[PDB]
């Protein structure tokens, strides 16, 4: 239903637009608000926009940065922040209402979108494959040092899903980070099948593929 | 008794006939009805959502003065 | 306007909960319930006079009485443990607003033990001056973590990091420990261990160079 753009890195005092597309429905009956989220923190509403009038209303901290609109033809509404500060870091959500006539809830949700207001510098990721041997066995990918978040990992392209684990990242002291992504399999299918580990951290437009085996 | 059948069965059979098919017209005016009655609750209930977006857009503008 | 939620409230499991929203210009038909498990978009729960959107468990009930909100669990489960929030709308100003959030806690609980794990270097790391050896601690509740490594028979303690606990979908926790270093030094000691305690047990993981 509701699906945005992908995460971000800006430099502080810059901007950026955030999209979020509308799929399957009338976009002439939604209504849709901007929410954000500071890591391990409340969420907060920004501003909110009718598309068919395109009338807009935003909070009072955010008048004079924040500009809501929406492109109908397109179905999708955005939202641009100016003069960045390292508090507006946060996931942005895009959120629906008036699902129905009496319900002023958000009844849809964004998947969100991370951004990230430092002043540099972006860094691509190091991805590594792992070393594999009805029973337990697991393979998986490493991802060093790189900045910032996120980091995305997927496996056989969006094949392989089941009781997958993947880990958390840790900050390191040099400013950079790594995490970890491993699948848990039996015994009875190792050296025989494909598995590819692909991964993509969308700010330093880094995409990769990875392939794994005994 | 008898005699008198004659002129009853070929009477009120055929008025009764002629009630076992103006009746089985009927059974397809009320479901022709059915029929707009629902494409009316339809078309309030679009109303009636564009309305409360419009009350909203209308306190939107009205909170952008003053 | 602006709403007003205990920043915490824990049960026992199979009780009623109740998260209050409070204050202040009022809302009603406006108000609304939303819960948020950790790393997911909030999902909405209950919105105007107790009302739930679709696929939504009877549990969970909207009340109101003048300034205040109330989110109603009836029965608790371990998969309600979340952060909840409670939203409006100023009917002035039309602007949104949300209540601090509450976290509801059903800490107790069945107990599972950290199942841990140990990569040894990338192979084609090594190629490439370095050799992390990666740890992977999960599935364990409480949260309680606390992790030594070890290189061949002596204790160690810097050259590595670690994560904080976080909550799965199954609501036992999580954490990683990697040990950057270089490719030679790992070939040079022989197994490497990984104890791992939680508060009682301690598990290891051991690969061959």
């Amino acid at each position: 239903q509701l699906v945005q753009s992908g995460a971000e890195v800006k430099k502080p005092g810059s901007s950026v637009k955030v999209s979020c597309k509308a799929s399957g429905g009338t976009f002439n009956s939604y209504a849709f608000s901007w929410v954000r989220q500071a890591p391990g923190q409340g969420l907060e509403w920004m501003g909110s926009i009718i598309p068919i009038f395109g009338t807009t209303n935003y909070a009072q901290k955010f008048q004079g940065r924040v500009t809501i609109t929406a492109d109908e033809s397109t179905s999708t509404a955005y939202m641009e922040l100016s003069s960045l500060r390292s508090e507006d870091t946060a996931v942005y959500y895009c959120a629906r209402y008036f699902d129905t006539y009496n319900n002023y809830g958000f009844a849809n949700w964004g998947q969100g979108t991370l951004v990230t207001v430092s002043s540099a510098s972006t860094k691509g990721p190091s991805v590594f494959p792992l070393a594999p041997s009805g029973g337990t066995a697991a393979l998986g990918c490493l991802v060093k040092d790189y900045f910032p978040e996120p980091v995305t990992v997927s496996w056989n392209s969006g094949a392989l899903t089941s009781g997958v684990h993947t880990f958390p990242a840790v900050l390191q002291s040099s400013g950079l980070y790594s995490l970890s992504s491993v699948v848990t399999v039996p015994s009875s299918s190792l050296g025989t099948q494909t598995y590819i580990c692909n991964v993509n951290h969308k700010p330093s437009n880094t995409k990769v593929d990875k392939k794994v085996e005994p | 008794c008898c005699g008198g059948i004659k002129k009853e069965i070929e009477a009120i059979k055929k008025e009764q006939e002629a009630i076992k098919k103006k009746i089985e017209a009927i059974e397809k005016e009320l479901s022709g009805i059915v029929q707009q009655q629902n494409n009316l609750l339809r078309a309030i209930e679009a109303q009636q959502h564009l309305l409360q977006l419009t009350v909203w857009g209308i306190k939107q503008l009205q909170a952008r003065i003053l | 306007i602006e709403l007003t939620q205990p920043p915490s409230v824990s049960v026992v499991p199979g009780q009623t909960a109740r998260i209050s929203c409070s204050g202040d210009n009022i809302p009603y038909e406006y108000a609304s319930w939303y819960q948020q498990k950790p790393g997911q978009a909030p999902v909405l729960v209950i919105y105007g006079d107790n009302n739930r959107p679709s696929g939504i468990p009877e549990r969970f009930s909207g009340s109101n009485s003048g300034n205040t909100a109330t989110l109603t669990i009836s029965g608790t489960q371990a998969e309600d443990e979340a952060d909840y929030y409670c939203a409006s709308w100023d009917s002035m100003t039309v602007d949104g607003v949300f209540g601090g959030g509450t976290k509801l806690t059903v800490l107790g609980q069945p107990k599972a033990a950290p199942s841990v794990t140990l990569f040894p270097p990338s192979s084609e790391e090594l190629q490439a001056n370095k050799a992390t050896l990666v740890c992977l601690i999960s599935d364990f509740y409480p949260g309680a973590v606390t992790v030594a490594w070890k290189a061949d028979s002596s204790p160690v303690k810097a050259g590595v990091e670690t994560t904080t606990p976080s909550k799965q979908s199954n609501n036992k926790y999580a954490a990683s420990s990697y040990l950057s270093l270089t490719p030679e030094q790992w070939k040079s000691h022989r197994s490497y261990s990984c104890q791992v305690t939680h508060e009682g047990s301690t598990v290891e993981k051991t690969v061959a160079p």
